[PDB]
RNA sequence: AGCUCUUGCAUUGCUGAAUUUUUUUUUUUUUUUUUUUUUUAAAAAAAAAAAAAAUUUUUUUUUUUCAAGUCAUCAUGGGGCUUAUAGAGUGGGCUACAGGCGUAUUACAUUGGACACCCACAAGUUGCCAAAACUGUCCGAAUAUACGGAUUGGAGUAAAAAAAAA
């Protein structure tokens, strides 16, 4: 039932932690935008999974002004590695919506990262996000 | 010379630099401090979902 | 005849601020005359909320991984402190305080607590006879606070003796 | 030929006799046994032995 | 290092007691002790007496045979086992 | 790298607990026994594990296998300290000033 | 009484803030504060022919015991031309010797300002004014620049 | 050595005029 | 499965360089007037005016290029290795020494050396401690000086305080 599993995960921390007992507190994301490295690991686990870049940046842009003016101010996502089919030189590519002021310290702002490992070799993924003042 | 009375009252003696072996007892032990220094999980957590082999599983492909 | 000192340690000024305010709420509740009808309150002018500065120490790092000896960057830890002051005369509300701080859990924030208090002392009758005036309140107990599963709500509690 | 006034040394343990002139109070502290109450027993015996003077 | 215990030569002493089956120092003054003594550590000090002993000291590549005489008595044996950076 | 081999050395400092070694060190630091300190120190640092004295520990890092440039400030090594610091997954250590 | 904001932030490469005022106390004894270094000082001025001049308990000529530093102490007092008639009670903290001198000079200037308004600068009229001693009221809050987080690199 | 061995000055350079506190 | 084996011209990450300077001109709050969306109401929009201003001990922070560097940080693509390129144990070596080069320190004195001083005042009382100098005293002969302190031998040593009786 549920309440077996509640005590199971609670005890699973508890025996792990040595001394104390620890609650578990799952609050769940209601998008892929409200966090930066959550979006980054969506990118990386996409990029392992054979996604071409165009559909990724498609779903990102569709989600971007799908939630226009509400919780996302600006998005810049860059990936470094070999992306395509016959890339053999080191390269990077991106896209960017909105204006971000990363020099502005009063920006509520976030950083993201993740990593993917394609059949060629390893990757690099960085995601930079700016927010409206509703937060 | 009053501190002699305070001394025999409190049983004290010159602690550093006399070569009588007492410093090697009254020193604090570093044995707890030496072995709490590391932290190694066994690479296989007995709870569940061990990440140290999930990375192996991901890079197997 | 009991005196309480609460010292509080933190990293974000937000959490130590909420900690100071909520324990201040607890003290004022703990000695609160909620009704008139019994009338030995201690708002004596010992009482304070002394704030405090910190321990200024900068700990810097090489930016680069290998050669890079140009590449420096400075880093830094902050500790923010307050002390909370009160004292009182009966023990049952002191136990309400200690059990109150036993229940309400505080995030990331150390509680170190000082409890100088009066407690009575037996003597062998020889030294009482050979007595026949100053402070001489000297117990000053000490306890550990780590390596045995405690994230530091430690209570230290020196004692004051009385044998006239 | 220079030393700090506050020696604040280590590699030892004691009962730490001290006096505070600011409030006219003597101060003795605990260090030997692990539990606090065993130290209270030791310093209570030290207080009784203090009054043999 | 004379203070609080001045001499360390334990493994050398185990080999010395192995030599000392008829005489440690020609009690049977010295006659060169033809049985070779081959230590495996040069951190050892040299103790008074110990004369006429064929010591084979390690250099990290081999064992170096040197006969001890009266002058080298207050020394540590590693001073006689170099790395041969002659030129 | 080999963080665990040092943990084995630390465990040998504590399995053959340092107390036994230091208590024999007590009688060699005493000048009260006129001699036999040479006999006590002759063995007892040789029967005792030579890899259990407190100098053979080299205090490596715990995240990674760093053997050089470690910090007891927060039990990590410089490049990781920076990576965690910029991440902020560390107890409030920010860029200074 | 109606005092106001007198302070300044005069320096280059590092600011300053001496938020302390100068004021007269009801004993007829004014008090003032001054720092010109992070080392700091306070003063307390009695119109008197008693002990004369005092920092740090002792008479001045042994504490400060370079002469040039002594006239660095006396320079606002000598600029005033009101040398003798005040007991000078003062306290200092920190730093190095003539930094203490010029700090205690500024503090003595401030106390002299609340004693006589026109000689020195104040915040009685909008934080502005002009006398001979009005120049050395506002402290010279330059500190050392910070030892550079970077290299000699040469 | 700025008078490293025998001075009341060069021995603050060699860290000895400050007598080392007993610690371990 | 393990490499401290290779490949930094297959790479992620992180950094170097000078591109050494730019990081304040921009909004927000309030007022007045008015109009956009919804079956008793908020935002929104527009014309104008006034004030608040922009983070930290003052540097970090924002910046373009070099197949720049790093597979020995870990990682990881490819290749290699697995009686040895894998692990231990003991001792070296990683610090050797014609030359040459880079970076620093210490001086070559008198604005100094020495010695004393008060043992001068700090950064630095938060959950007390210096030196240069100031004051006094010794020294100025190409002496290589009582400057300087490199190399080399040798040795690991003194006491002060005060109590009771004849």
């Amino acid at each position: 039932r549920r309440r077996e599993v509640a005590a199971l995960v609670d005890a699973a921390l508890t025996g792990a932690a040595g001394g104390q007992q620890v609650h578990f507190q799952p609050f769940v994301f209601n998008d892929i935008f409200q966090s930066a490295p959550a979006a980054a690991t969506y990118v990386a686990e996409a990029l392992e999974s054979g996604s071409a870049w165009g559909r990724i940046e498609r779903f990102f842009l569709a989600a971007a002004e799908a939630d226009a003016g509400k919780l996302v101010a600006a998005v810049r996502v860059e990936v470094a590695g070999r992306i395509g089919r016959k890339a053999d030189m080191a390269a990077t590519k991106s896209w960017a919506w909105g204006d971000l002021r990363l020099a502005s310290l009063t920006s509520k702002l976030d950083y993201g990262t993740a990593a993917a490992n394609t059949r060629m070799g390893v990757l690099g993924i960085k995601v930079w996000i700016r927010y409206q003042p509703a937060a | 010379v009053m501190h002699r009375l305070r001394n025999t009252l409190f049983g004290r003696a010159v602690r550093p630099r006399e070569t009588t072996g007492r410093r090697a007892l009254a020193r604090p032990l570093q044995g707890k401090a030496l072995t709490d220094w590391y932290w190694m999980p066994p690479n296989e957590s007995p709870g569940f979902h061990s990440e140290e082999d999930e990375y192996e599983l991901r890079r197997a492909l | 005849a009991y005196s309480v000192e609460i010292a509080v340690q933190g990293f974000e000024k937000r959490y130590v601020d909420m900690a100071c305010n909520t324990l201040g709420d607890i003290i004022i509740l703990a000695f609160a005359p909620k009704s008139y009808a019994a009338l030995n309150l201690a708002f004596g002018p010992e009482r304070r909320d002394v704030r405090l500065p910190w321990r200024r120490t900068r700990i810097t790092l090489i930016r680069g991984p290998h050669i890079d000896k140009t590449g420096m960057e400075q880093f830094e830890r902050r500790e923010y402190k307050s002390v909370l002051t009160a004292a009182t005369n009966c023990p049952q509300e002191l136990a309400r305080l200690l059990e109150a701080v036993k229940l309400y859990q505080f995030t990331g924030v150390q509680i170190k607590m000082q409890l100088a208090s009066a407690q009575r002392v037996d003597l062998p009758a020889d030294v009482s006879a050979l007595l026949r005036x100053x402070x001489x309140x000297x117990x000053x107990x000490x306890x550990x606070x780590x390596x045995x599963x405690x994230x530091x709500x430690x209570x230290x509690x020196x004692x004051x003796x009385x044998x006239x | 030929a220079a030393r700090a006034a506050a020696n604040a040394a280590a590699y030892p343990v004691d009962v730490e006799h001290s006096f505070c002139r600011r409030t006219r109070t003597a101060a003795l502290s605990t260090a030997r046994y692990g539990s606090r109450e065993a130290n209270r027993k030791l310093l209570l015996e030290h207080y009784n032995e203090l009054l043999r003077a | 290092s004379t203070w609080k215990g001045p001499y360390v030569a334990v493994s050398l002493l185990q080999e010395v007691v192995a030599l000392a089956r008829k005489h440690p120092n020609w009690w049977n003054i010295g006659q060169k002790a033809p049985e070779v003594i081959n230590t495996y550590s040069r951190a050892s000090v040299i103790l008074p007496d110990f004369i006429a002993c064929r010591f084979g000291v390690h250099n990290g590549k081999s064992f170096v045979g040197m006969e001890v005489q009266e002058a080298m008595v207050g020394h540590r044996l590693g001073e006689f086992a170099p790395t041969k950076a002659t030129v | 790298r080999g963080n665990v081999k040092d943990h084995m050395r630390r465990m040998l400092v504590e399995q053959h607990e340092v107390d036994r070694s230091v208590f024999k060190a007590v009688t060699t630091d005493k000048s009260v026994p006129l001699e036999h300190r040479l006999q006590v120190q002759r063995l007892f640092e040789t029967e005792v594990p030579r890899d259990s004295a407190a100098n053979r520990v080299v205090n490596r890092c715990v995240l990674t296998g760093r053997a050089r440039g470690v910090h007891r400030f927060a039990r990590l090594s410089r490049i990781m300290i920076r990576q965690l610091a910029h991440s902020g997954f560390l107890p409030g250590v920010s860029k200074a000033s | 009484s109606g005092e106001a904001g007198s302070g300044l932030a005069f320096p280059a490469t590092s600011t300053s803030p001496e938020p302390a005022g100068p004021h007269i106390d009801l004993t007829g004894v004014t008090h003032a504060r001054g720092k010109r270094k992070a080392s700091a000082a306070s003063v307390q001025l009695v119109p008197a022919g008693g002990a004369g001049i005092t920092v740090n308990g002792v008479p001045l000529s042994s504490y400060f015991r370079d002469p040039a530093c002594r006239e660095k102490v006396l320079a606002p007092l000598a600029l005033a031309g009101a040398e003798t008639a005040y007991d000078v009670a003062a306290r200092v903290k920190g730093g190095g010797m003539m930094g203490q001198a010029q700090a205690i000079a500024t503090a003595l200037a401030r106390a002299l300002c609340v004693q006589q308004p026109s000689l020195g600068a104040t915040a009685g009229d909008g934080g502005n004014g002009e006398g001979p001693l009005a120049a050395m009221t506002r402290w010279d809050g330059r500190v050392v620049e910070r030892q550079k987080p970077g290299q000699a690199g040469s | 050595g700025k008078g490293d061995n025998r001075t009341r000055r060069g021995k603050i350079f060699r860290g000895t005029y400050r007598e080392q506190l007993p610690s371990h």
